[PDB]
């Protein structure tokens, strides 16, 4: 904005290709991938005979 | 084969009753000509003061109305028509409300003026109007409102 | 934006006092409405306003020293201001001797 | 006893008196006393006047508009103007904090709520949270 | 079933005692109205001068307090309430401290005014208040502080 010589300016994380919270979402996914895969080893793979 | 009559929201005209409802804690709804339509409430508990909110809807379990302190003015209440929240609602936004004077076309091809005295809607949403001096009910498309 | 940048201020409108002498067209020296000034004022109203270039211009004269300050203000929407209206900023203090 | 004060409790009554048009008197804290009024005529709106003294041949009240808030009315003390007595000549007014010694000669703080007098002007005070009376000498003003 | 009474930090009122503690080298803690809360110390060793620090915490093995020279003013000590570090702490930030006068609700539905004379907390952290003219202890939510 510009009013009588006063101007207020802002640039944000929102972008045409990424959302505002996409950065945190990306980090969250990164944490989950390590966490989820590590938790899978606690249970192991399934198996059925045939 | 129609829905029962639907009542219009009565604006409260006298200040004394409005304050009386407010003292009891019943919510008011005020329309400001310039800015917005707002709710007014006197604070619960012993810490008494006036509160204002803009969360214009019934207090659903998933819709929590939020309140903030404001110094409401007496003149604001007087000049602006005010309603009780329990009546003012989307349930009826009739084009011509009750007590409205309209010009309606008669069988003799003469346009007479009459007041709406009763309102009800069919299952399809068309509003049926009862008019002074007439027995049957009238339809919205047939009517004309003369302003000024 | 105006509320964000502005400073809280009291606003009182101005109107000519009835005490003006009808013949000389000039006011009484001391009446409650105006204390010698030819203009009265209305009850205060609260408002937020922006101000720039607050200046204390001082003139040293034969009559003495005198302050002729100048400043520029930016207001809110829908507010109509009148000539010789009056503003006062309680928060800001000015030193004098 | 003296009946110099007749505070209004319910705002509904205040509005009712305002509808009747009688002038009110509203107290302020560390600030000048004010009078309030409902305007006559077609348009009804609240008016205020900083003039307290009685209307007279040499003194006329000055009224102006204002957007008064109910919050001041509901909280601050309110009176009928004509019924108000300017002062009650006692050392410690009501709601004034004093230090007093209880019955067991232990000292406690209290605020005053009573107006009693003989026909000579001797006054007595009853403290909030207390029953019996206390004299002008017994009580001691608590400094801010 | 509660914790023993917790003491309030006593502001030091007289200059003479404050200097006496300072000469011994005991640390002071000063609150500045404008800028910050600071510690004050007279330098160890023979090279004597006043020192100021902003490392507001107990001298843990992993928290080394750092000092810098400053010309502390007498008037600063007088006007600003000062404490001894050994008392002023997070151990008690009670809402109503000792010697505070409060308005409390009595059994007879009368609000009387009384001073807090003793303070202790239950294991859950709720502060119990002893009041003049009363035997039992009172809870924070019940109380009201009247200011001015
Ligand atoms: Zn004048």
């Amino acid at each position: 904005l510009e009013v009588d010589g006063i101007t207020e300016t802002i640039g944000t994380t929102q972008s045409a290709m990424y959302g505002g919270a996409s950065a945190q979402i990306l980090q969250i996914n990164e944490d989950i991938k390590e966490l989820l895969d590590g938790l899978r080893a606690y249970f192991g793979y399934n198996m059925i005979g045939l | 084969i129609s829905l029962n009559p639907i009542q219009d929201a009565k604006p409260i005209d006298d200040i004394v009753d409005i304050m009386t409802y407010l003292k009891n804690g019943k919510v008011l709804r005020v329309k400001q000509d310039n800015q917005g339509d707002i709710l007014v409430r006197m604070s619960p508990g012993k810490h008494k003061f006036t509160e204002v909110s803009r969360d214009l809807d019934k207090e659903s379990f998933y819709y929590k109305r939020h309140w903030v302190l404001y110094n409401v003015s007496v003149n604001s209440l007087i000049t602006f028509d005010v309603y009780l929240d329990e009546e003012y609602s989307e349930t009826t936004k009739v084009k011509y409300p009750k007590d409205t004077i309209v010009e309606y076309t008669r069988e003799d091809q003469e346009k007479d003026v009459a007041m709406i005295k009763e309102i009800l809607t069919d299952n399809n949403g068309n509003y049926f109007y009862a008019l002074i001096g007439e027995t049957m009910l009238f339809d919205e498309n047939k009517l004309n409102k003369v302003k000024d | 934006f105006i509320n964000d940048r502005g400073i809280k201020v009291l606003w009182e409108e101005a109107y000519f006092c009835p005490c003006l002498n009808p013949d000389t067209g000039h006011p009484r020296v001391d009446c409650p409405r105006c204390h010698g000034k030819g203009i009265a004022y209305l009850p205060p109203k609260e408002t937020i306003m922006a101000i720039q270039s607050q200046e204390k211009g001082t003139n040293q004269l034969d009559i003495g020293i005198l302050d002729t300050g100048t400043a520029i203000g930016t207001t809110q929407l829908e507010k109509r201001i009148s000539y010789r209206d009056r503003f006062t900023v309680p928060e800001v203090l000015m030193p004098q001797q």
